[PDB]
RNA sequence: CGUGAGGGAAAGGUGAAAAGAACCCCGGGAGGGGAGUGAAAUAGAGCCUGAAACCGUGGGCUUACAAGCAGUCACGGCCCC
RNA sequence: GAAUGCCGGCAUGAGUAACGAUAAAGAGGGUGAGAAUCCCUCUCGCCGUAAGCCCAAGGGUUCCUACGCAAUGGUCGUCAG
RNA sequence: CGAUGUCGGCUCGUCGCAUCCUGGGGCUGAAGAAGGUCCCAAGGGUUGGGCUGUUCGCCCAUUAAAGCGGCACGCGAGCUGGGUUCAGAACGUCGUGAGACAGUUCGGUCUCUAUCCGCCACGGGCGCAGGAGGCUUGAGGGGGGCUCUUCCUAGUACGAGAGGACCGGAAGGGACGCACCUCUGGUUUCCCAGCUGUCCCUCCAGGGGCAUAAGCUGGGUAGCCAUGUGCGGAAGGGAUAACCGCUGAAAGCAUCUAAGCGGGAAGCCCGCCCCAAGAUGAGGCCUCCCACGGCAGCCGGUAAGGACCCGGGAAGACCACCCGGUGGAUGGGCCGGGGGUGUAAGCGCCGCGAGGCGUUGAGCCGACCGGUCCCAAUCGUCCGAGGUCU
């Protein structure tokens, strides 16, 4: 397994054999290993990245010290790869060719306190025919006495978005070392200057 | 709607429990450079009529 | 990090530099690369640009032709490999910018409303004049 | 099913 | 959803916020500095810079543009010939806002001072 | 975006002229029908002493579009009206002449008589 | 309250005596704090006595892994006598 | 101790719904213990077969001026029927 | 009966399995294909229309299929009100009549405020024996689970012919789901232009108000969006169901079983995605502070760090989260670019004039990508360890 930490900067698409491609394209590199997890130590195998430099003027001690600790310039933002462990004391996009299919995370955007419509997709009520008051209304949200609750789980109006998600199996479209950038074929959660993590594909 | 009516009044326990986050935090305050008067930050001192060190206002 | 330059450098790579510049109004000959099984030929399109929507190397025209009895549109990007060349027939004059008000109109009515542009007419006529 | 229909259709009062 | 929008409503619609700030801004370039509500004062910066900015380009457009909002043309001289010399050679923010230290007894209202710049 | 209830026209010389949608005969619900799918459809408005008269409960494949739709070089096609042309069981015209351009998509999906008659394909 | 015929309430008590609190203090006032009157002022006029529900301030014991008609029986802890 | 009892008092719901046409406000200057709300000025907006002006009924001092803000005013109030 | 609102629809589901489809089987009067019938299986799926208030049913066009039931004939403090229980009116019918009819006909008041449980979201408190900043393990949960057509194998096996496979392989769809805005397509309340009537500035020119909470019209950035785009269902391991065996007694034969061992489902457990140490069983790693003064406790000052306050934010109801606070690009200005609009005003020339031409892709110009300390995030304050005992 292998991965790298990354920017979501904006999409476009290209012209590859008469076809246009949809990408988005990711800043991803580079990213410093600053910690690895081992079996004996942690129980688990990992590889924590560092990504993004930060004026050491907001880095505090205990932050310092880790960095220290690792021989490396601080960093804004940590995160882990698990069952990663690369040979080098440095992770770029060039671990990633052309072709390959990638899993990408990132934090989807946030709608807020959504409505039972935008969030789940109900079909809401009728606009006219004497419709009172819940033309976006959920409906029924049970049965009666029995069994007189409501079901935990229960689709309901609720915050909806900013929340962790992953596409899977997408294409590497182009890979350009000499700018950190990766090219991925199609679409990635969340807004552009999100942060996002790039996976090894778990698709076969 | 069919008119929803509180089925038990309140105890004075349970009354009292809603109200246990009903406390005010008192005003941040700052003393003023120049005059020493307690003030909140990020205003012009409304006791001598200074802000970043120079005279903006007749108090 | 601009996020916008790091774009317009993925786009560098794409973008043409050897098509003539059109406005709405202008009647146009796009030239357009198609594909049929198993050969590959050169299809001509031919007709009023009634659009073109802005986005850098995003930017698309559309254009409006009147096939056998029957109006035809067509979307393009500006930036496509699959245009060999574009052809400047005829330079109308608009006053606004989008044409689609032209779908409602006579063969005749679009005639008035689409002068010749006579002035980039005769700056096309003044180009040209090449060493 | 069509069945009896035990109750008159209703309408609200007023309190006072 | 607000996502990346610009402007405050201020609970008015699209005419009377344009009047809002039309007045305010009129009220500004007259007595140098106002007292308003810290929300009001922090969109009427952007207002004001705007008509200052072309009372720095000096020329007959100008001038007709200006007076499309503040539709004075006494106030209007007065910001060509005595205000936007001031600001000959500074590169925008010729207005300031400082926040006052107490509120409005009647609605608990922040208040703040705009004023411009020397 | 063809659906049930929509109105076609018919491009061909079957003797149909106004055909209307009654299914789109794609899997087991497909909203839509575009360009070389083919619809069930009814006869609304013929002419005297055709191949099909008004009433007649017909397939036919739709040939033109008012939605338009694109192609995977990135460019797009869009028509004045939504037209079809009027197949037998294994899917050949009925007619003997199609009028009007139709779209290429048509060929690829098995519509090369369609795509002959037709005097222009774009 | 009702057009009207007509219906129809609630609301008693300072002190023996006004001796009903000069004067000063904070307050815009209301209100209070001293001074003073009185056997008595939580008899100060919103005045005898001043119960209960109800609201509050202070203290003792107690409560954030726990199952309920709220008690009861037992044991232990802490506080008081 | 119960009568959806009677009279009164005080709770709960709750710092919740609401504060009565979406014609609309902003600033400066006065006054005053206190001002979004009272006076003044400038800018803005609303009515204009009316949301202006005259009668008649009905109301009965509400009119004008001085002095006030406990209550009345759905907030505030120095202003007011 | 000091009230348990009653049909049908809509919305939202959830469960059963006597299974409609898809998966796995045995028997077949199973040649192949396609059926019949019974067994296993509830994971997913189970369309759009015409008629009627209808449930039901019939019919049209499709489909892998158009399953049947429970949940107060699920669901009116969720909606509807066509049907049914009032008062009006009429027809047929019965009654001398008033009136009546599981007979019909037309009409006919459906109640802003959720206390408790429950449910969807979000915080505050305390705890997790030192106090802190990060990064994590995953107990246990939730999400998902569908399916068709065509081609190759192969016109092969099978069949007289018509017809036509198993196994294996490749492509393209339908519906659903999660994300996204490059494209296509919307909106875009003032981003640009054009237009009418009126009033006004200032007479012309040029403008402003009002005509809606944009006067009207043509366009339109970012954002938020689907009709648009990417991607998902798996693969794979494991254990099973019906069912099929290997070896094999009791019972010299036989027997899938009594010892033992195989094969075997869309189903079960893992695997994928998301939540998750209040998992009080409160886990783990890395780093930082530390041996403070007073008489497992108290008062006080600090350390590492935290909060308050401020500038903000594709974060957001408040709260939270996230960034930044002059050692600074956080918002506001300004400048450049993008983008929209589509050639401003002024002047000159042409025309008697409405106008037209040139200056000019001009002028104006939200949000987008950036730069720039010009404006503001001044100045500060308060908390915060001394580590209990085997
Ligand atoms: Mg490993
Ligand atoms: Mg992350
Ligand atoms: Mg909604
Ligand atoms: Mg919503
Ligand atoms: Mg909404
Ligand atoms: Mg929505
Ligand atoms: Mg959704
Ligand atoms: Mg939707
Ligand atoms: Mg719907
Ligand atoms: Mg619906
Ligand atoms: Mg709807
Ligand atoms: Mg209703
Ligand atoms: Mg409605
Ligand atoms: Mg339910
Ligand atoms: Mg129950
Ligand atoms: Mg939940
Ligand atoms: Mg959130
Ligand atoms: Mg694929
Ligand atoms: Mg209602
Ligand atoms: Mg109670
Ligand atoms: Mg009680
Ligand atoms: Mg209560
Ligand atoms: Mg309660
Ligand atoms: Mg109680
Ligand atoms: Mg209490
Ligand atoms: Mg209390
Ligand atoms: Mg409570
Ligand atoms: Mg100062
Ligand atoms: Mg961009
Ligand atoms: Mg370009
Ligand atoms: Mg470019
Ligand atoms: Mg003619
Ligand atoms: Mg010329
Ligand atoms: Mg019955
Ligand atoms: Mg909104
Ligand atoms: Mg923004
Ligand atoms: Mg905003
Ligand atoms: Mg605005
Ligand atoms: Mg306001
Ligand atoms: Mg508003
Ligand atoms: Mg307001
Ligand atoms: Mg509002
Ligand atoms: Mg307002
Ligand atoms: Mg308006
Ligand atoms: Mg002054
Ligand atoms: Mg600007
Ligand atoms: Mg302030
Ligand atoms: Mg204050
Ligand atoms: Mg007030
Ligand atoms: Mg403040
Ligand atoms: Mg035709
Ligand atoms: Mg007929
Ligand atoms: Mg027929
Ligand atoms: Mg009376
Ligand atoms: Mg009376
Ligand atoms: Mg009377
Ligand atoms: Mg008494
Ligand atoms: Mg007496
Ligand atoms: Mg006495
Ligand atoms: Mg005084
Ligand atoms: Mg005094
Ligand atoms: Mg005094
Ligand atoms: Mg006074
Ligand atoms: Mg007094
Ligand atoms: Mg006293
Ligand atoms: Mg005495
Ligand atoms: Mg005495
Ligand atoms: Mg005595
Ligand atoms: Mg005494
Ligand atoms: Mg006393
Ligand atoms: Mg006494
Ligand atoms: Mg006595
Ligand atoms: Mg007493
Ligand atoms: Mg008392
Ligand atoms: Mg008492
Ligand atoms: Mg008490
Ligand atoms: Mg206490
Ligand atoms: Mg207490
Ligand atoms: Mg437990
Ligand atoms: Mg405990
Ligand atoms: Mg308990
Ligand atoms: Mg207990
Ligand atoms: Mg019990
Ligand atoms: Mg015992
Ligand atoms: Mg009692
Ligand atoms: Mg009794
Ligand atoms: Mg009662
Ligand atoms: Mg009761
Ligand atoms: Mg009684
Ligand atoms: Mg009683
Ligand atoms: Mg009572
Ligand atoms: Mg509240
Ligand atoms: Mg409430
Ligand atoms: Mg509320
Ligand atoms: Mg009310
Ligand atoms: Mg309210
Ligand atoms: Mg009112
Ligand atoms: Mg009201
Ligand atoms: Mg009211
Ligand atoms: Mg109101
Ligand atoms: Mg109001
Ligand atoms: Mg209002
Ligand atoms: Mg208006
Ligand atoms: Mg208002
Ligand atoms: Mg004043
Ligand atoms: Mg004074
Ligand atoms: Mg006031
Ligand atoms: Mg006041
Ligand atoms: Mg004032
Ligand atoms: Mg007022
Ligand atoms: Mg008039
Ligand atoms: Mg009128
Ligand atoms: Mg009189
Ligand atoms: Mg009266
Ligand atoms: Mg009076
Ligand atoms: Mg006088
Ligand atoms: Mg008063
Ligand atoms: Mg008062
Ligand atoms: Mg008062
Ligand atoms: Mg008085
Ligand atoms: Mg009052
Ligand atoms: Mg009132
Ligand atoms: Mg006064
Ligand atoms: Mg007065
Ligand atoms: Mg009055
Ligand atoms: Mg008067
Ligand atoms: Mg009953
Ligand atoms: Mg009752
Ligand atoms: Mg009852
Ligand atoms: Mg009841
Ligand atoms: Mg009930
Ligand atoms: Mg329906
Ligand atoms: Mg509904
Ligand atoms: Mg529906
Ligand atoms: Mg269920
Ligand atoms: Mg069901
Ligand atoms: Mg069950
Ligand atoms: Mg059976
Ligand atoms: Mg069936
Ligand atoms: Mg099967
Ligand atoms: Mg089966
Ligand atoms: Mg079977
Ligand atoms: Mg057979
Ligand atoms: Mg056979
Ligand atoms: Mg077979
Ligand atoms: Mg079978
Ligand atoms: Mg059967
Ligand atoms: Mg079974
Ligand atoms: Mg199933
Ligand atoms: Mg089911
Ligand atoms: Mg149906
Ligand atoms: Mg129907
Ligand atoms: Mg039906
Ligand atoms: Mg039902
Ligand atoms: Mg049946
Ligand atoms: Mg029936
Ligand atoms: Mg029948
Ligand atoms: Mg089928
Ligand atoms: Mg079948
Ligand atoms: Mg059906
Ligand atoms: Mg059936
Ligand atoms: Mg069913
Ligand atoms: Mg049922
Ligand atoms: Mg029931
Ligand atoms: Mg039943
Ligand atoms: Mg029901
Ligand atoms: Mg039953
Ligand atoms: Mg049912
Ligand atoms: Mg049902
Ligand atoms: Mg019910
Ligand atoms: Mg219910
Ligand atoms: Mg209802
Ligand atoms: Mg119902
Ligand atoms: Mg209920
Ligand atoms: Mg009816
Ligand atoms: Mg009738
Ligand atoms: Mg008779
Ligand atoms: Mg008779
Ligand atoms: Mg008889
Ligand atoms: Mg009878
Ligand atoms: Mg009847
Ligand atoms: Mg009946
Ligand atoms: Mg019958
Ligand atoms: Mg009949
Ligand atoms: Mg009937
Ligand atoms: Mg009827
Ligand atoms: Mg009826
Ligand atoms: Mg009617
Ligand atoms: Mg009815
Ligand atoms: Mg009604
Ligand atoms: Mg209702
Ligand atoms: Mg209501
Ligand atoms: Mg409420
Ligand atoms: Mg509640
Ligand atoms: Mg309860
Ligand atoms: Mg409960
Ligand atoms: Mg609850
Ligand atoms: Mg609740
Ligand atoms: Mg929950
Ligand atoms: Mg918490
Ligand atoms: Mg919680
Ligand atoms: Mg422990
Ligand atoms: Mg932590
Ligand atoms: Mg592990
Ligand atoms: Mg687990
Ligand atoms: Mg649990
Ligand atoms: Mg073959
Ligand atoms: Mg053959
Ligand atoms: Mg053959
Ligand atoms: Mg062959
Ligand atoms: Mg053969
Ligand atoms: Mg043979
Ligand atoms: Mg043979
Ligand atoms: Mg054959
Ligand atoms: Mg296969
Ligand atoms: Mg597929
Ligand atoms: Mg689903
Ligand atoms: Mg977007
Ligand atoms: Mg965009
Ligand atoms: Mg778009
Ligand atoms: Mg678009
Ligand atoms: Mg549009
Ligand atoms: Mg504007
Ligand atoms: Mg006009
Ligand atoms: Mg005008
Ligand atoms: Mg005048
Ligand atoms: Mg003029
Ligand atoms: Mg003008
Ligand atoms: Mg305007
Ligand atoms: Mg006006
Ligand atoms: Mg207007
Ligand atoms: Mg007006
Ligand atoms: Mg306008
Ligand atoms: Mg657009
Ligand atoms: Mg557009
Ligand atoms: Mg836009
Ligand atoms: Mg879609
Ligand atoms: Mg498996
Ligand atoms: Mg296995
Ligand atoms: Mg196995
Ligand atoms: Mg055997
Ligand atoms: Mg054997
Ligand atoms: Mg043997
Ligand atoms: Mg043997
Ligand atoms: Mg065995
Ligand atoms: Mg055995
Ligand atoms: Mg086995
Ligand atoms: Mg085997
Ligand atoms: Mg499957
Ligand atoms: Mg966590
Ligand atoms: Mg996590
Ligand atoms: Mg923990
Ligand atoms: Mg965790
Ligand atoms: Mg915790
Ligand atoms: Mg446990
Ligand atoms: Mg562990
Ligand atoms: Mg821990
Ligand atoms: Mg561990
Ligand atoms: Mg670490
Ligand atoms: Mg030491
Ligand atoms: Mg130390
Ligand atoms: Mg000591
Ligand atoms: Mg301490
Ligand atoms: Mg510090
Ligand atoms: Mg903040
Ligand atoms: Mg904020
Ligand atoms: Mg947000
Ligand atoms: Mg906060
Ligand atoms: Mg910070
Ligand atoms: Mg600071
Ligand atoms: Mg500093
Ligand atoms: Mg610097
Ligand atoms: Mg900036
Ligand atoms: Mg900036
Ligand atoms: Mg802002
Ligand atoms: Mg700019
Ligand atoms: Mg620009
Ligand atoms: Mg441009
Ligand atoms: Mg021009
Ligand atoms: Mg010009
Ligand atoms: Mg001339
Ligand atoms: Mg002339
Ligand atoms: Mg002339
Ligand atoms: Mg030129
Ligand atoms: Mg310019
Ligand atoms: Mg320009
Ligand atoms: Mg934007
Ligand atoms: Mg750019
Ligand atoms: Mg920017
Ligand atoms: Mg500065
Ligand atoms: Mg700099
Ligand atoms: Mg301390
Ligand atoms: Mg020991
Ligand atoms: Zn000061």
């Amino acid at each position: 397994m292998k991965g790298i930490l990354g920017v979501k900067v904006g999409m476009t698409r290209i012209f590859r054999d008469d076809r246009a491609v949809p990408v988005t394209v990711i800043l991803a590199g580079p990213c410093p290993v600053v910690q690895r997890r081992t079996p004996e130590k942690d129980g688990y195998t990992a590889v924590q990245l560092g990504f993004l430099p930060q004026n050491p003027k907001r880095v505090n001690r205990p932050l310092k010290g880790h960095f220290a600790k690792a021989g490396v310039e601080p960093v804004r933002i940590l995160r882990e790869i698990r069952d990663f462990n690369p040979e080098g004391d440095t992770v770029t996009v060039e671990i990633f060719k052309p072709g390959e299919r990638v899993d990408v995370t990132g934090t989807s955007k946030g709608r807020g306190f959504a409505g039972v419509m935008k969030r789940w997709n109900f079909a809401g009520g009728p606009d006219s025919h004497g419709a009172h008051k819940i033309h976006r209304h959920p409906g029924s949200i049970g049965n009666r006495k029995t069994p007189g609750r409501v079901y935990k789980g229960k689709k309901m109006a609720g915050h909806y978005g900013a929340e962790r998600v992953t596409v899977m199996n997408l294409e590497v479209v182009d890979v350009i070392p000499e700018e950190n950038l990766l090219l991925v074929k199609g679409a990635v959660p969340g807004p552009n200057g999100g942060l996002v993590i790039v996976r090894e594909t778990k698709k076969a | 709607a069919k008119h929803p009516v509180p089925k038990k009044k309140t105890s004075k326990a349970r009354r009292d429990a809603r109200r246990s986050h009903h406390a005010l935090t008192p005003p941040t305050l700052v003393p003023c450079p120049e005059c020493k008067a307690m003030k909140p930050p990020h205003t012009v001192c409304p006791e001598c009529g200074y802000y970043a060190g120079r005279k903006v206002l007749e108090v | 990090m601009n996020r916008g330059a790091l774009i317009k450098l993925v786009e560098s790579r794409y973008v043409r530099t050897d098509l003539p510049e059109f406005r709405p109004g202008d009647t146009v000959r796009v030239s357009y690369k198609v594909k049929e099984g198993n050969r590959t030929r050169i299809q001509d399109f031919e007709g009023i640009v009634i659009r073109i929507r802005r986005n850098g190397f995003n930017t698309t025209f559309t254009v409006r032709k009147v096939s056998y009895g029957v109006g035809v549109e067509r979307i393009f990007p500006l930036h496509s490999p699959l245009i060999q060349k574009i052809d400047i027939v005829q330079r109308g004059r608009a006053r606004r910018a989008k044409l689609y008000f032209i779908r409602n109109l006579s063969d005749r009515e679009i005639r008035r409303k689409l002068r010749a542009d006579r002035k980039r007419i005769d700056q096309d006529r003044a180009a040209e004049r090449a060493a | 099913v069509d069945k009896g229909s035990y109750l008159p259709r209703p309408t609200p009062p007023r309190p006072i | 959803m607000r996502h990346l929008k610009s402007g405050r409503k201020l609970n008015r619609h699209s005419s009377h916020r344009l009047a809002l700030y039309r007045n305010q801004a009129k009220s500004l370039l007259t007595h140098g500095r106002i007292t308003t509500t810290v929300p009001k004062a922090k969109e009427l910066r952007g207002f004001v810079d705007h008509l200052i900015h072309l009372a720095k380009r000096g020329d007959l457009h100008a001038r007709r543009l200006v007076l499309r909002d503040l539709q004075d043309v006494k106030l209007v001289r007065k910001l060509f010939d005595e205000i936007a010399p001031r600001y000959r050679d500074r590169q925008g923010g010729y207005t300031r806002v400082l926040k006052l230290a107490e509120r409005r007894r009647g609605d608990g209202a922040p208040l703040a001072l705009v004023e411009l710049v020397e | 975006m063809i659906q049930p209830q929509t109105y076609l026209e018919v491009a061909d010389n079957t003797g149909a002229r106004k055909i209307m949608c009654i299914r789109v005969l794609k899997g087991s619900n497909a909203k839509y029908a575009t360009v070389g799918d083919v619809i069930v459809a009814s006869v609304k408005e013929a002419i005297p002493r055709g191949a099909v008269k008004e009433g007649d409960v017909v397939k036919a494949v739709v040939v033109r579009t008012k939605k338009e739709i694109k192609r995977p070089d990135g460019s797009a096609i869009r028509f004045d009206d939504n037209a079809a042309v009027i197949i037998n069981n294994q899917l050949e015209p009925r007619g003997t002449r199609v009028f009007g351009p139709v779209a290429r998509e048509l060929r690829e999906k098995g519509f090369m008589k369609i795509v002959s008659l037709a005097p222009e394909v774009l």
